[PDB]
RNA sequence: CCCAUAGUAGGCCUAAAAGCAGCCACCAAUUAAGAAAGCGUUCAAGCUCAACACCAAAAAUCCCAAACAUAUA
């Protein structure tokens, strides 16, 4: 999914987590807000 | 090249050399500010807030007959005012009140057998005269009374009080 | 909570919680009662009950779950705390 | 589920915006109709009072309904202005004490403060706050009220011309 | 502490029983002190070797403890819990193991997974330079006069 | 829709109309001194005073602090 | 390739009146095309019918309107008067579109029948002919300015008359590839 | 709850023209006579808008630079979108765009002549104020768009307050006065120490070690 | 790879010198003689 | 985390401005809930917030010295 160098949650459900090295924004209801960290 | 670059013009050696010498070392103390001085905090203010709670408070029980006290049930908007509606007819006047501010007046107001009673959620329920038989109706009309550990006319009384009470 | 009233807590039937105002470890069977009482987990279900004893004779608060299947739970909430027995019926509900 | 509305006892036939959601609702017109006027019929025609009504799963409603608006009882208390520009500031508007009594009086009959205890003060207050918005002034035993019908009756001239020029221009 | 146990035939029954408390020294070094590195003047002197009080704020599947319990500081606690997870990873604390139904290592400051393979190595003056430690030790005392190369 | 009609200036002082709720229409009583008691007489009118002149103690002092501090926060989560 | 573009000395040739000039030919060229008819119905006879009622002409997009709902059925609006519809009708009429004008009371119903697949071929061949008096133009154009400007090669420098030849050529390129562009276009259009 | 009060004010009054006033690409006289590239302009802090006037909140440029139309509009225009008329107001502390700069045409052999104009641009040196505004508006709400802004503006640059510069002028100056480094800049280029004014310039001598070219560090003390 | 551009010590892309611990106190020393030469040099 | 009653759909021209088309005010009921902060609805509806309670990175012949965390300047 989309690599963003800064990290936006773009709704409550957005969550932000580090994983395997590098910062993941999750949002199960919104997948779409998926955002990787470049 | 010029002396004004968009990019940062790479400096002389000996420049560096004096840029690298000449830094803020901040002065620090030995002990770090945090973990041994504690300082102490000032005598913080009372507000106007608890005063006028405290004299509504007192108002409420040097003026009244009954004391109750029961579990906030948290039930629907409009229904807890439904309940209030039909409380206010049988005249129960019907409160809440900051534990935080509560418990100092319940400490020093010769009611110290009731500080352990209040935590968390509650509702404070006073009469002039006895509402004892039409308020436990109503309780148990519920699927589960709240009340707790009441008050009357200075004499503490537990639930099966209340029934004794009543009858 | 809010948990809760989304998995809807079907099966459960009669849920006791019983204590004495006057004990101690208390609050956290206060809070269970608080959030049992609470609006949309009662909305969810009205053939359910609760049942909230206030009696003063002991020094002993329980709660007991009866469920549909039949199932009975029962908890000694003296050294327990409100959100673990959330957890815990939440996993006895998805039992 | 539960819907809180606006509705006329003259006019209740069509229900323009009231027909589309009791449809997606799926209570009948026709019936919702029915039952409206069998209450409002027997005792008014042409007044706005707010209502509330539910619908449950089995399709089954029952219309309770409270008392008219404060706002429909003070514009005909006072002459028909519907507000004005730069309203709250200016006195349009003029009414006194006794209507303030007697419009409590009719308001203690309003399901919400039936539900409450609603103080006489609390009563007052709410209800002047409501004429601060609408743009209505309370005086203390009024007298000669036609001079001020006339400066209302040049204001408004003035606005509706003034209305005219807009549509001109435009 | 508690310990907390779930146990017949179409009945369950949940019981939570206090279990034995243990205590500090009665002797604290340093009194005035609000962290127990300044009670105990162990505020730069501690590493992951010396796993004897890392032991202490650790549980048994081997989760580090909360600040508001233990009463430590900010800067303190997460020396503490880096510097457990650099025990975790020399592997120092078999019986921690946590929860159920190869190669020698030590000084790791972050996963071995996750970290990706540096398939080439700049020059001289923009080296990709492998990570040690962590800053978080620098401040601890030196006995030796060159300090910590925490890049290698 | 709109009100039926609106009487005149001195009916009106005489009598509040849209009081009774019936079709037939009737004239409601009146008098100033008994139908006011003396919260009413003494209710102002104006709008409500400053925080200035409100007492630190009354509780409609801290209910117009609660509306600043509301409003403000309002106003800054507009703008974000 | 490369974009070249001059804002300078140039004192004999004016480049802003050839850019100009071109595109006058492309709005010819456009109007011509937006003249020709299409299989879509009434894009020209809206904003190009003549009425005669009045000594001043005046379009039918001014009388008329173009708020319609159904294409299937094609109506026409009298803005003005409900007496100018028979002048409308007339107009369309005698315009030759081969429409079908009825009239409703200030409204007029315009069935479109297709034209004679030889309309498009006559129709696509219209838009190639109108494309070639375009670039003849064009072409007339540029060598006029060419003309112009290698008149005074002697005094002015020979670097700045050949960039200023390359870039009236590679400005008349863009132009028809743009005319290109419009004639490709419409006349997949014409044959949709 | 601990409550605490709301500020309270009638002291502002907003004028006629709340908006920012439309900026020309370049005067409507334009100078025949083309100037040199000087730097200076650009080099050293700023001594025009350093500080506040009529106003609560602007935007403030650490380092310098130029700026041109296309900045402008963007300034104005987004002011415009983000800001309430009735409530905020803001104006230029920047003038207009005055200086000329010259670009021969592309493609170009070298020589040849001085380059005629292509545009104008204003100047910007370090410390200086832009934009100003002021209005019963706090710093937190207008922070959002006036340092989105700044990271629009080529030279680096901050939303600020009056308060903000006053914490920054003073912590900068306890940190020079606290710092326990002996040796300083401004001690070894006023003595020439080491002979280092070969490698330093007579600017240096007051732009000492906070600016190396345009830049600023305000680091650097 | 990871070649200089052009020449390793000219130009608007040079190679990047770093400063050590070495030369800041070999410095910082001849700083420390030359106030002293300031004092002998003053009275 | 928590929960969020309503006078009132405040009034103004529209098909409505129910809080969100826009303009005027923005008071007021409960100790507490903005004549409505963000979503959303043609309009409504409906959901949260405030309130009260509890407590930094890419290119081309094959990266580039190798290694190191501790024994006194
Ligand atoms: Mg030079
Ligand atoms: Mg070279
Ligand atoms: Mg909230
Ligand atoms: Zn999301
Ligand atoms: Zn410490």
């Amino acid at each position: 999914f989309k690599n963003k160098t800064v990290l936006k949650k773009r709704c409550k459900d957005c969550y932000l987590v580090k994983r395997r090295g590098r910062w993941y924004v999750y949002c199960k209801t919104h997948p779409r807000h998926k955002q990787r960290q470049m | 090249s010029k002396a004004v670059t968009r990019h940062r013009r790479v400096m002389h050696f000996q420049r560096q050399k004096l840029m690298a010498v000449t830094e803020y070392i901040p002065p620090k103390p030995a002990i770090h500010p945090s973990c041994l001085p504690s300082p102490p905090s000032p005598p913080q203010e009372e507000i106007g807030l608890i005063r006028l709670l405290r004299r509504e408070i007192a108002a409420v029980f040097q003026d009244n007959r009954m004391i109750a006290v029961c579990q906030n049930v948290a039930l629907s908007a409009e229904d807890k005012l439904l309940m209030r509606h039909q409380l206010r007819k049988h005249k129960i006047l019907m409160k809440v009140f900051p534990n935080q501010v509560l418990k100092p007046f319940l400490e020093d107001s010769k009611y110290q057998n009731l500080l352990p009673l209040f935590v968390g959620h509650n509702m404070l329920l006073v009469s002039e005269e006895p509402k004892v038989k039409e308020m436990v109706r109503i309780l148990r009309t519920v699927p589960f009374l709240p009340l707790l550990g009441g008050c009357i006319d200075d004499t503490i009384l537990s639930r099966q009080g209340f029934i004794n009470y009543s009858k | 909570a809010a948990a809760l009233a989304r998995l809807g807590l079907r099966p459960v039937k009669q849920v006791r919680v019983q204590f004495c105002p006057f004990e101690k470890n208390v609050e956290s069977t206060r809070t269970f009662l608080q959030t049992v009482s609470s609006e949309k987990v009662r909305s969810t279900n009205l053939n359910c009950s609760v049942i909230a004893d206030v009696r003063h004779d002991g020094s002993e608060p329980c709660v007991d779950v009866l469920f549909g299947d039949g199932h009975r739970l029962i908890m000694r909430g003296a050294h327990l705390t409100a959100l673990e027995m959330l957890t815990a019926f939440a996993s006895h509900i998805r039992a | 589920g539960v819907i809180r509305a606006i509705v006329r006892a003259g006019l209740a036939m069509p229900g323009p915006p009231l027909g589309p959601v009791l449809g997606q609702r799926g209570v009948s017109i026709n019936q919702f109709c029915k039952e409206f006027n069998e209450r409002t019929k027997d005792i008014k025609e042409g007044i706005p009072l707010p209502t509330k009504i539910l619908v449950k799963p089995d399709r089954t409603f029952e219309i309770k309904i409270g008392q008219p608006t404060v706002s429909y009882f003070l514009k005909a208390a006072a002459g028909i202005e519907k507000g004005a520009r730069q309203t709250g500031k200016e006195v349009a508007g003029l009414v006194t004490l006794k209507h303030v009594y007697e419009i409590a009086r009719i308001k203690a009959q309003d399901e919400a403060f039936a539900l409450q205890d609603v103080p006489l003060s609390s009563v007052v207050r709410s209800i002047i706050g409501s004429a601060r918005s609408l743009g209505i002034r309370v005086v203390k035993d009024l007298e000669e009220l036609a001079a001020f019908q006339k400066e209302r009756a040049i204001f408004l001239a003035a606005q509706k011309e003034a209305d005219l020029a807009a549509q001109e221009e435009a | 502490f508690r310990e907390v146990v779930e146990t017949e035939g179409k009945t369950t029954i949940i019981e939570g029983r206090i279990t034995a408390t243990p205590k500090e020294s009665p002797n604290p070094p340093n009194p005035s002190g609000q962290c127990p590195i300044c009670r105990w003047n162990l505020k730069h002197k501690y590493n992951y070797d010396d796993v004897l009080l890392l032991s202490q704020f650790i549980r048994p599947h081997g989760g580090m403890l909360p600040r508001k319990i233990t009463g430590l500081c900010q800067e303190e606690h997460r020396k503490i819990e880096e510097c457990v997870k650099m025990a975790h990873r020399a592997g120092l604390l078999p019986n921690h193991r946590p929860r159920l139904p190869q190669l020698n290592r030590y000084l790791t400051r972050w996963a071995p997974g996750s970290v990706k393979p540096i398939y080439k190595k700049g020059p001289r003056w923009n080296r990709v330079r492998m990570p040690v430690g962590s800053p978080l030790l620098r401040d601890n005392v030196c006995y030796s006069r060159t300090p910590w190369k925490l890049y290698h | 829709k709109d009100p039926d009609v609106c009487t005149d200036p001195v009916q009106l002082t005489t009598y509040a109309m849209g009081v009774n709720i019936y079709k037939e229409g009737q004239d409601v009583p009146l008098k100033p001194d008994a139908e006011y008691p003396e919260w009413l007489f003494e209710m102002n009118l104006g709008p409500p005073k400053t925080l200035e002149e409100l007492d630190p103690e009354s509780r409609e002092y801290w209910r117009r602090l609660r509306k600043q501090n509301i409003w403000r926060h309002n106003r800054l989560s507009k703008n974000k | 390739r490369v974009n070249i573009n001059a804002a300078l000395v140039e004192d004999i040739i004016n480049l802003e009146e050839v850019n100009e000039e071109m595109k006058s030919v492309i709005e010819a060229l456009k109007d011509n095309f937006n003249k020709t008819l299409n299989i879509r119905t009434s894009p020209g006879s809206l904003d190009k019918i003549a009425v005669v009622t009045a000594d001043g002409k005046l379009a039918l997009n001014q009388i008329s309107q173009i708020s319609m709902k159904s294409p299937q059925l094609i109506l026409v609006n009298m803005a003005s008067f409900p007496e100018c519809t028979a002048a409308a009708i007339k107009a369309i009429r005698e315009s030759g579109m081969n429409l079908n004008p009825e009239v409703e009371g200030t409204l007029i119903r315009v069935p479109i029948p297709q034209v004679t697949r030889e309309h498009r071929e006559m129709l696509v061949k219209l838009a190639k002919q109108n494309t070639n008096k375009a670039k003849d133009s064009l072409r007339k154009v540029r060598t006029n300015s060419m003309n112009k400007l290698k008149k005074s090669k002697d005094t002015v420098s020979e670097d700045t008359i050949r960039l200023i030849e390359k870039q009236i050529s590679q400005m008349a390129d863009d132009t028809v590839a743009e005319l290109d562009r419009h004639l490709a276009v419409k006349t997949k259009e014409l044959l949709g | 709850k601990t409550l605490l009060p709301v500020p309270s004010f009638e002291d502002v009054s907003i004028p006629e023209k709340p908006k920012l006033r439309f900026i020309e690409r370049a005067p409507l006289v334009p100078k025949v006579r083309r100037e040199p590239k000087n730097l200076s302009d650009i080099r050293g802090p700023s001594t025009e808008a350093t500080e506040f006037t009529e106003g609560n909140f602007a935007i403030l440029a650490l380092g310098g630079g130029y700026l041109h139309w296309g900045h402008f509009e963007m300034m104005r225009l987004t002011i415009n979108r983000s800001m309430d008329p009735k409530n905020m107001f803001a104006i230029w502390r920047v003038p207009a765009p005055f200086k000329p700069i010259t670009r021969k045409s592309v493609g170009h052999r070298m020589g040849g002549g001085k380059g005629a104009i292509d545009h104008y641009v204003t100047p910007v040196k370090a410390g200086r104020l832009v934009v100003e505004m002021g209005g019963r508006c706090e710093f937190e709400e207008v922070q959002g768009f006036l340092d989105q802004v700044a990271h629009k503006l080529p030279f680096a640059a901050k939303a600020v307050s009056r308060g903000t510069l006053e914490k920054m002028r003073k912590d900068q100056e306890e940190r020079e006065r606290n710092n326990q480094n002996p040796w300083t800049f401004e001690r070894i280029a006023t003595a020439n120490m080491l002979g280092i004014r070969k490698v330093l310039s007579p600017y240096d001598l007051t732009h000492k070690g906070k600016y190396w070219g345009k830049f600023y560090m305000p680091k650097r003390v | 790879r990871g070649r200089i551009p052009g020449r390793q010590w000219i130009g608007k892309h040079r190679r990047p010198r770093f400063v050590s611990l070495r030369a800041k106190q070999n410095m910082i020393r001849r700083l420390e003689i030359e106030a002293e030469n300031h004092y002998w040099l003053s009275m």
